[PDB]
Parts: C-alpha cells; sequence; structure tokens
RNA sequence: CUCAGCACGUUAUCUGACUUCUUCACGCGAAAGCUUUGAGGUUACAGUCUC
RNA sequence: AACAAAGGAGCAGCCUCUGGGCCACCGUUUCGGCUUUUGUUGGUUUUAAAAGUCCAUUGGAGAUUAUGGGGCAGUGUGACAAGCGGCUGUCGC
RNA sequence: UGUUGCUGUUAAAGGGUUCGUAGUUGAAUUGAGGGCCUCUAAGGCGCAAUGGUUUAGUCCCAUCCACUUCGGAUUGGUGACCC
C-alpha cells in the first residue's frame, strides 16, 4: 500500500500505470504544505483513472477522468490544479475531464421522452470542450457544412482570455477529435456580443 | 400577436449569451437559494424575487448560479403557492374591475375589459387542470 | 403563425433568387431544412451555407450562385408511391428531365430518382428545378 | 465584401437586441459606491427599482423605466458585460 | 454544353451568353443586356489589347444594380483597386 | 429651488402606430389602379383558418 | 406524423462476498392448504435449503464535495459614533 | 363546382365589430460514427527545401535633387510574392 494511491481508484491501486503513478504521486506532494484550498480538498477528490495522449505536435498531453460527481468541487479550484501539476509534471499538459456516459436513440418515441438530455450525446461533448477549454469560456459555436455533406463545428472564444488557450488550441483540438469523433476548430473574436470574427 | 383585442409589440427581455456565471459573482448556489426562500416568506412573487436579487447581488439569473430556477427552490422548501402568478394577478384586476363596475354601470369600457379577462382566466384553468398545479373541481366562480 | 417551417424558409430563397440576391438569411433552422439544403448543395444549385447558433434556435445563412429557379413545398405531405412518381413529376414540374421532387421515406431524404432506385415511395417533402 | 454570415461593426452597432444576429442581453452593472460609507454594491443599469444598503439612506438609483438615474456624488466603476 | 442527342450530337441553334453577375442566361430578346469591354494595361501603360469582358444582363438596369455588381465582378479580378 | 439633477430643439439609431412621393422598386391586374401600408411573391397554380 | 402518458420533490432500487440471530408458508371462520428423498399408499414430526427480517463487514460503484453544509463556543486579527488620544469635516483605539 | 385546378377593390361575391365551443391547424431540441493503405482523385487563403541577373515584382537604399504630377542605379534586400 501507499498513500499516495488514494488519488485512485481502489479498483486500480494493485494495478496502476505508469502515467497513473507519476501523477498520483505529484497529487500527494501539492496536498501537503502549499498554497489553501488544495491542501484539503484533493482528499475528497478521487480519480477513475487518467491516460497520456501524444499527437505530432511538440507537447503531449495528459488528461485525467474522474466521475461527474465531483465535477462541482473541482470546478472551482480547476485552473491552479492544471496549472501547479504542469510544473511538477513538465513538457506535457494536464487537463481535467470529467467523465460522463451518453445514450443512444432507442428508436422509440415513449421511451426517447423518459431520457436525461444532459445524458444525451450532445450536451456531453459541449461540456467535454468547456472543460478542455477552461480557463475560459465558449461565447458561440458555428456549423458550416460543404458540398460533401461534410458538417464541421467552430466555436469562438474570446479576445479577452485569448492570450492563456491561445498555444493549447491543437492540443485541446487532438484530444476532442480522437475521443468523440468530432472535429472542432477555434477562432476569437473582439467584440463576442455582435459576433465578428477578428485577428484580435 | 396580442391574445385578445389589438397589439404588436416587442417589448421583451433577452438572454445572457454566457450561461456560466460572472466572475464577480463568487457566491455559491446555497447563498442565493437562502436569499429566495427568506424573501418568500415576505409573501412576495418569483417575479419581485428575482427583481430584487439581480439588482442587489448582481445575479445574472438564478438558473444560472444555482442549478435551478425561483419555483423548483420553493417548491422544495415547502414554500411554493399553490396558485399560479399568471392566474391570481388577473383574478385581482378583476375582481377590482367588478367593484368599479358595481357602482358604474353605465361604463362601457371596464365592461368589455372585464369579459376579456373573465375568459383569459377560464383559458389558463382548463390549462392548469390539463398539465396538474390545479384541482381539477377548480373554477373562478 | 407558420404552421409549415418549410414554407418560412423556401419563400424567402425564391424572392431573394428573383432578384437576384447572392445570400438570403432564413429565420428559423430545422433538422428537416438542413436535409433539403444538403440535396441541393450536391447537384450544384447552392454554394455553401452556414448554420449558426443563438442557442435558441439557430439562424441558417444561404449562398445563392442564382442556379434555382424555384424552391417550392409540397404543404400536406401527400402520399406518393412507386406508380405515382410518374403523376407528380408530370404535374407540378416543368419537365422530367430536370424535374427534382425531394420525398421523405423511413430511409432518409432523398430525390425522386434515389427513391425509385431503393423501390420506396413515401411522402412528398419539397421541390425544386 | 459584405457578408449576412460575418456582418460589419458599424451595422450591427445600430440593432435591436431583438434584431441582432446573436439576439445578446443589451445591458451591463455597475458598481455603485455609498457615499455615506465606503461601501461597494453592485447595481443594475436597468435596476427597474431602488436599492439601499444600510450605509446609505442617501439611495443608490433611482427607480426610472429609461435605465437608473444614480444618485450624486457616487463612485461610478463600470463592470464588464462578460 | 447545351442539349445533345444519345449521339452525343448537338441540337441546339445557338447557346446563349451568361450574365456573369446572376448568372442568367442572356437572351436575344433583352437588348439593354451590354457587354462591356475593358481593355487591360500593363507597366508602362502599354494596353495589352482588348482581353478581358463583362457581360451585364437587362434585369439590372431596370433599377441599376449594373454598377453594384459591376464592382463585385472587377474587385475579384483585381482591376480595381481596394485599400 | 419649488408638479423642475428640469422642459424644448438639432444630429444620429431603434422599436410601435397613421399615412405621401403629386420620381415608390420588383411584380400583379382587363384597365382604372395596387406596392414592406399589396389587389405582389399564383398555370413555375399547395403557409393556416373561416365566410 | 398521430394516438397515449408525464408535467418534473405530484419522487426513488446502489450492487455484492460470507457469517450469525430470529422466523412458516398460503392463510385465519373452531383446523383448512402443503416439496422432493427415505420401496409404496395412509399419519405425525423433525432436520435442511428457499423467502422474509435483524445484526455483522467482504469487494465494488454512484449523475453531483458527509473529513461536507446548517446552527454554538474560545483567541487574535480589521473597524464606526459618544468616554479617550493626534495638533490638522476627518483618523485610530 | 374548380381535391388535382376557381373567384370575391370596381364585373355575381368578405359577414358592422368583438369574445368563443365543436371542428380544422399548430414552433425548435434528443441524431443518423470513425481509423490505416492505394489511388496523380481533387482542392488548398498549411508548409520544410531548393529554384528564379528586369529569365518576374514591390518596400528599403543609391544618385540626383526636382519647391510640386521626373527617374534610373546593382549583388540591391533569408524582405514581398510568382511558376
Amino acid at each position: 500500500v501507499k498513500p499516495h494511491l488514494r488519488k485512485l481508484r481502489k479498483l486500480k491501486r494493485p494495478n496502476p500505470s505508469e502515467d497513473e503513478d507519476s501523477v498520483a504521486k505529484a497529487l500527494f506532494e501539492l496536498e501537503a504544505t502549499h498554497k489553501t484550498l488544495r491542501t484539503q480538498l484533493p482528499r475528497f477528490h478521487i480519480n477513475t483513472v487518467r491516460t497520456l495522449s501524444s499527437p505530432r505536435f511538440r507537447r503531449t498531453a495528459t488528461v485525467v477522468f474522474y466521475p461527474l460527481r465531483f465535477l462541482m468541487l473541482v470546478r472551482k479550484i480547476q485552473r491552479t490544479l492544471t496549472a501547479e501539476l504542469e510544473k511538477r509534471f513538465p513538457g506535457s499538459i494536464v487537463v481535467l475531464v470529467a467523465q460522463r456516459k451518453i445514450t443512444k436513440r432507442p428508436k422509440d418515441v415513449y421511451k426517447l421522452q423518459k431520457v436525461q438530455r444532459s445524458r444525451t450525446s450532445v450536451a456531453v461533448f459541449e461540456n467535454i470542450l468547456n472543460d478542455l477549454i477552461y480557463p475560459c469560456d465558449v461565447m458561440g459555436r458555428r456549423w458550416r457544412c460543404r458540398t460533401d455533406g461534410t458538417k464541421v463545428m467552430k466555436v469562438f472564444l474570446d479576445s479577452r482570455d485569448r492570450k492563456r488557450v491561445e498555444s493549447r488550441l491543437p492540443i485541446i483540438a487532438h484530444v476532442y477529435k480522437q475521443l468523440t469523433h468530432r472535429t472542432v476548430s477555434f477562432g476569437f473574436m473582439w467584440n463576442p456580443k455582435l459576433q465578428q470574427v477578428s485577428s484580435r | 400577436v396580442r391574445m385578445q383585442g389589438v397589439g404588436h409589440g416587442k417589448s421583451a427581455s433577452s438572454l445572457p449569451f454566457c450561461r456560466t456565471p460572472p466572475s464577480w459573482l463568487k457566491i455559491a448556489s446555497r447563498d442565493v437559494i437562502d436569499a429566495v426562500c427568506k424573501l418568500a416568506k415576505k409573501g412576495l412573487t418569483p417575479s419581485r424575487i428575482g427583481m430584487q436579487l439581480r439588482d442587489s447581488m448582481g445575479i445574472a439569473q438564478v438558473k444560472n448560479v444555482t442549478g435551478r430556477k425561483i419555483l423548483r427552490i420553493l417548491k422544495h422548501k415547502g414554500m411554493a403557492p399553490e396558485i399560479p402568478e399568471d392566474l391570481y394577478c388577473l383574478i385581482k384586476r378583476a375582481t377590482e374591475m367588478r367593484k368599479h363596475l358595481e357602482r358604474n354601470t353605465k361604463d362601457r369600457d371596464t365592461k368589455f375589459r372585464l369579459i376579456l379577462v373573465e375568459s383569459r382566466i377560464h383559458r389558463l384553468a382548463r390549462y392548469y387542470k390539463r398539465v396538474k398545479q390545479l384541482p381539477p373541481t377548480w373554477k373562478y366562480e | 403563425t407558420m404552421m409549415s417551417v418549410l414554407a418560412n424558409a423556401l419563400r424567402c430563397i425564391a424572392s431573394a433568387e428573383r432578384r437576384g440576391k447572392r445570400q438570403v438569411l432564413i429565420r428559423p433552422s430545422s433538422k428537416v431544412v438542413v436535409k433539403f439544403l444538403q440535396v441541393m448543395q450536391k447537384h450544384g444549385y447552392i454554394g455553401e451555407f452556414e448554420i449558426i447558433d443563438d442557442h435558441r434556435a439557430g439562424k441558417i445563412v444561404v449562398n445563392l450562385n442564382g442556379r434555382l429557379n424555384k424552391c417550392g413545398a409540397i404543404c400536406p405531405r401527400f402520399d406518393c408511391t412507386t406508380p405515382d412518381f410518374e403523376k407528380w413529376v408530370k404535374n407540378i414540374l416543368p419537365s422530367r428531365q430536370f424535374g427534382f421532387v425531394v420525398l421523405t421515406t423511413s430511409l432518409g431524404i432523398m430525390d425522386h430518382e434515389e427513391a425509385r432506385a431503393r423501390n420506396t415511395g413515401g411522402k412528398v417533402l419539397g421541390f425544386f428545378y | 465584401d459584405s457578408d449576412l454570415s460575418y456582418p460589419t461593426v458599424r451595422s450591427e452597432r445600430m440593432k435591436h437586441k431583438r434584431r441582432r444576429l446573436v439576439q445578446g442581453p443589451n445591458s451591463y452593472f455597475m458598481d455603485v459606491k455609498c457615499p455615506g460609507c465606503n461601501a461597494i454594491t453592485i447595481v443594475y443599469s436597468h435596476a427597474t427599482s431602488e436599492v439601499q444598503c444600510n450605509g446609505c439612506a442617501t439611495k443608490l438609483c433611482r427607480p426610472t423605466g429609461g435605465k437608473a438615474m444614480l444618485t450624486t456624488g457616487c463612485g461610478f466603476r463600470k463592470k464588464a458585460d462578460h | 454544353i447545351g442539349t445533345y442527342n444519345e449521339e452525343g450530337v448537338n441540337v441546339d441553334l445557338y447557346i446563349p451568353r451568361k450574365c456573369h453577375a446572376t448568372n442568367n442566361l442572356i437572351t436575344s430578346y433583352d437588348h439593354s443586356a451590354v457587354q462591356i469591354a475593358i481593355a487591360n494595361v500593363d507597366a508602362n501603360g502599354v494596353l495589352n489589347g482588348t482581353t478581358t469582358t463583362f457581360c451585364i444582363a437587362g434585369y439590372l438596369r431596370r433599377q441599376a444594380e449594373s454598377d453594384h455588381a459591376i464592382n463585385h465582378l472587377a474587385i475579384s479580378k483585381g482591376i480595381i483597386r481596394i485599400k
């Protein structure tokens, strides 16, 4: 046993991955003798797993999975967690996804009515985005549609928040793609309300 | 189009395009909830609860800073009214017209208005006994 | 109010086309309106289109290349069949050569030409030249 | 060239919030200072009712329907819409 | 291009002209559908000879949409400069 | 000050009403005429309801 | 597309290893019903599984933070006006 | 007699107005997935390389100085961009 593997799921404690051990330790280190409100809050927080994804970009991405149960907690302190973990684990982005589940149409009227619409495919995907974009918030989306029937999602983001996530865009896009099987593009706009795209 | 009589207006209230809470609101769900229920004990309807909240505390929407809106809060704490807002208001206006008409039987306007308000209340009634929110024996009078 | 979504869309397109305008706005959006546009964009009658998100109901926007002449709507969604493809194709269209009626089926949304091919009739949807 | 899909800046300055591409809000918040002490309190541009704090019987806003008329002598800082 | 037979042989008297602006068929009947031919120019102000052509429809001089469309056509081909 | 951190006017914008071009655009109509305020978008004939 | 239901606190099963305790089971009207094996039919009765119920912790989840929220108590921090102080409306104890 | 396919400002024909039941008609959401190999299959508002004396350019520079509407100057210049 270990007191740093208590940040992993109980099932995965006798059989952790190479990936999962490094982060596990890092969390436990953070939990002691540090800036406040993440010396205590991680103890209530137990991760399902995590994985490591490698693109052909400069940096890699460590993606984390923890239940939807702890989302409400982790959402607050999300920023400081990501950052302080990337310091301990340099050369790779940290992101925090909370695991959800999706449902399919049963091909019946009266059944479909009674399914959750937060369980549903779309709302899930949207929140996966918002998580990996954080800090920074989505403003507006477009779907553009081409001659092949190819539909392409675009997202647009604040020029206020631009600096932070500008570098992170290819990384985010990659992860989102390989998981939910949907392409994404990220633009910016200066005056989001009136919705004019710019390089500002 | 206006339901009864002439009218086209576009006076309305929009939404925010940001459904996540502001950076200047650091208040938690619980504080919001508490505020609602507190105010409600004065006999305030949800319509004025939202107004008090937005103006004083800078709240974007109740729904944005809590997982639920104003009636759902009240219901869950057993403070909710059993007569919906829209129905109650009309009945008040109605009775007040009937006072004025009791005195003035030469008044043409307020007579016709009362006819409107009546049938409008009936439409509401009928609605809320299909979609249960009133007893199924409810009637205006 | 509007009792057919299609009718609201394709009276903006037709009018705009008769004025030669190279883009049109469309007030609502539906899953259905998408599919209709998609067809015509393959066969070459539309450049592109965007769907924009207000997070209430979307606003479609379309680029006309001026290659259309009409886009109609058959409102009651009358039942057409494997023999009765012939009937419709004659009566509402100026030709059998380049007339395209679009139909609904269990399979999806498709041209009459493809409908015959897969041997399923259905209820009619709209038409274009 | 002009586009419907991506509109021009000057055009959408003009438009009503119900006539807009996005149909966003046309309001914002403000920090009104209570001059009877120092108490920073959030207030809403179209308050449409009085708002008080216990540091002011000077009030903060007038109820008026066009947009709030804030009491004279009060510090105004402009919060963003977003 | 144009109607063919099953033998691939053209049957048409002529194939009508295109109005570039609306991509509509210019009729023989329309006599307000003018063919504007501008002569291109190179460095040292020498004319290359007439090369480019526009064609305007007769439905664009019934409300004078003509000017508008000519600009969008021109500007795209780099003939008219915008800043 | 005193029905007053007010009232009017000008520039510009917007939503809601009534109508004019005696330079109303397209189009429609037998013509007179009608024009975002339709009798227009209809033989390329089908938004909805009713008399 | 239509029919019907829902109308949202007018609600809502966490799963699971093993061990113990109690306990008829239908049913309750003056005695009725009842699961195999013991060679078989007729009679009673026992042990045993099952089910229920009580306690126990074995492993695992959870779609919303129980080392948590809500409310009391002790100490220091910041602070208003009278009582006190600067040495010029306002500052602090 | 106009369901397919009628008309009602002036020609036969919109009810004086409003409320309102039968009846007829009624907005949007749940979402129809992907990868590796071959193919000159296309596009490219991606891009390392390396090509191009004006065998193709514009900004900078050189020389003039021309009060102000001349220019040329070469290796110009990882510049710009073009096959």
